[PDB]
């Protein structure tokens, strides 16, 4: 009853010595990008995000501190994923920041940044696909702001 | 925006194109693992059964001055009768496949003397496989044959051997050389209607013998005329075609192919179970409805032997079925849940899909129809000459508030 | 030659590889009686490789 998936569909992959964290965060990007965990009673939950709210929110004399960045050092905009025993590649290719830092800079060519990385146990093209978009998602900028109140 | 500007390529999101081939490297992959003894050819044409028989008007053979002779009763009206010694009747061919030596046959159709009671010559055959000669004596000094089909190879009628069992590999240039050793007891002829050198099947056929996989009828209607086999090509090709595999439930699919013909027993199967198969007959097009959505489709073929004819042995099943291209199709999400508000839209473009293969790509957009949806500009990349291009379109709802 | 060539015979060598290194023994023997003329005369034996 604590499972919801929002998006269930079949995995292509073997999961089969992946840490288990690392497995269910895969799941929850295959599917609907889906909260998890370990409860109230130590019953475990995978269900939709962002489902409750706090009535008590931190008005503008309920704040002290703050410090609210919007981090981009780790971002790339594309991703080369060897695949098959590493017999076959695929490019996931992030097109916008690549010409945002080329009419930025002025660069005679769109602004490529790359990892490599390579998967030899993926064999279904689709999963390398979501390999790259994963790596590219938790690479991007972000809001990732601290706030500090009292209750 | 109204439309993309200057379009190179537009594919579904409707349906995607589970499996295809259309090239040798395409059909080896999803054939899957045929044995090289198996009578099918792959070809830059596309895939067809081999031809498994030969099947050589006797007028048609190699000559070395044996004696013609002519009867209604014979096909084409005519046969070489063997007579002379070392007047060869001599026959050439090169296998599609591997043919295996224990199920190797020469069917004759072949008479004594006009059918008389009388022994023809003895009679030694040699095959000739790019220079490696194998020979033996099936037929013996003091025998003679009625008018009938005998294999020549598997068994022997007064003779002292047999063929040797070899197997014949694939691309082989392949003769047979058939020649009266001594002399008859008058100038009579051994009388060769039609040489059939075969593959006997039973690999491919439950029967121990070729007679179930081959017509070998005796009557041409006396007049002149032409045997009905045995035909040049197996009856029936029944190929099981490697699991098209799906993410995504399948709740009904769609197949198109390019063939020479579509008669006879010709059809495309296709399952979501690998059990239930529903059969499309005689199209080179078809759909069909599983009975409930399931994730991966398997897929059978059945390719035949076609024609009939008046002019020439064997009469029927002359030709064999092709296919040249293979798609399949499948009713599946392409517009996905992928957060809070967010679809992710898959659309894919097939390898070598043209107008778009060798061009330089700038800008995608998502659509229906006619009608523009959305667009974007891309970083320039060439779409070289065999590669797969995919979205990983976002589409947001949100408010401002 | 006797390996893939063949003169009334029953059967003839399957090609199968010969490993490096093995043990290979080579065997020709008489199975029926000869009509006369002191059978066959085996003068040289020389099994090879066709290259």
């Amino acid at each position: 009853a604590n499972i919801t998936v929002g998006d269930d569909q079949e995995l292509t992959r073997s999961y089969q010595g992946d840490p288990v964290e690392n497995a269910l965060r895969d799941f929850a990007f295959k599917s609907t990008n889906e909260d998890f965990g370990v409860g109230d009673d130590l019953e475990f939950f995978f269900q939709p995000r962002e489902t409750v709210h706090i009535d008590r929110g931190v008005d503008n004399t309920q704040w002290f501190r703050y410090d609210i960045p919007e981090l981009g050092k780790e971002a790339i905009n594309e991703v080369e994923v060897w695949f098959d025993d590493g017999e076959e590649s695929v490019i996931v290719d992030d097109g916008t920041d690549k010409l945002d830092l080329q009419d930025s800079l002025g660069l005679p060519s769109p602004g490529t940044q790359r990892k490599e990385l390579q998967r030899p146990l993926v064999t279904d093209i689709s999963d390398a696909e979501d390999i790259g978009r994963k790596y590219l998602a938790f690479r991007n900028s972000t809001l990732s702001g601290t706030v500090t109140t009292y209750g | 925006d109204t439309t993309l500007g200057n379009e190179l390529a537009n594919t579904s999101l409707e349906e995607i194109l589970i499996q295809s081939a259309s090239s040798v490297s395409a059909w080896n992959t999803i054939l899957g693992t045929l044995a090289s003894t198996y009578p099918l050819v792959v070809s830059s044409s596309g895939i067809r059964p081999a031809q498994t028989a030969w099947t050589t008007e006797s007028d048609n053979l190699a000559q070395s001055g044996t004696a013609l002779v002519t009867v209604g009763d014979y096909s084409n009206g005519e046969a070489e009768g063997l007579d002379s010694p070392g007047d060869t009747l001599e026959l050439s061919f090169t296998p599609e496949h591997d043919i295996p030596g224990e199920e190797f046959a020469l069917w004759c159709r072949i008479e004594t003397d006009l059918g008389g009671t009388d022994p023809g010559p003895e009679i030694t055959v040699t095959l000739d496989i790019d220079g490696d000669t194998y020979s033996w004596v099936p037929i013996g000094t003091n025998t003679a044959l009625g008018l009938n089909w005998y294999d020549l190879a598997n068994n022997t009628f007064g003779g002292s051997s047999t063929y040797p069992d070899t197997d014949i590999p694939e691309g082989s240039t392949v003769t047979l050389s058939i020649e009266a050793t001594s002399s008859s007891v008058s100038g009579q002829g051994h009388a060769v209607d039609v040489m059939a050198p075969l593959d006997a099947l039973t690999r491919v056929t439950g029967g121990s013998d070729a007679t179930s996989a081959y017509t070998f009828d005796n009557n041409n209607g006396g007049s002149g005329g032409y045997l009905d086999g045995p035909e040049l090509y197996p009856d029936q090709l029944i190929l099981s075609l490697e699991t098209a595999t799906t993410r995504r439930n399948v709740s009904e699919a769609r197949f198109t192919l390019t063939a020479n013909d579509t008669s006879g027993n010709f059809y495309v199967e296709l399952a979501n179970d690998g059990s239930t198969f529903n059969r499309v007959n005689n199209a080179t097009s078809g759909s069909v409805t599983f009975a409930s959505p399931d994730t991966n489709v398997d897929t059978n073929i059945s390719l035949n032997r076609y024609g009939s004819r008046s002019t020439a042995t064997p009469q029927t099943g002359f030709n064999a079925q092709e296919i040249d291209n293979w798609e399949l199709y499948a009713d599946i999400d392409a517009v996905l849940p992928d957060d809070i508000g967010v679809t992710l839209s898959r659309a894919i473009i097939p390898p070598n899909t043209s107008g778009i293969v060798g061009q330089t790509v700038r800008e995608a957009g998502l659509k229906s129809g006619s009608t523009l949806l959305t667009r974007h500009i891309l970083a320039e990349f060439l779409l070289d000459t065999d590669q797969r291009l995919a979205s990983s379109e976002s589409t947001r709802f949100t408010s401002d508030n």
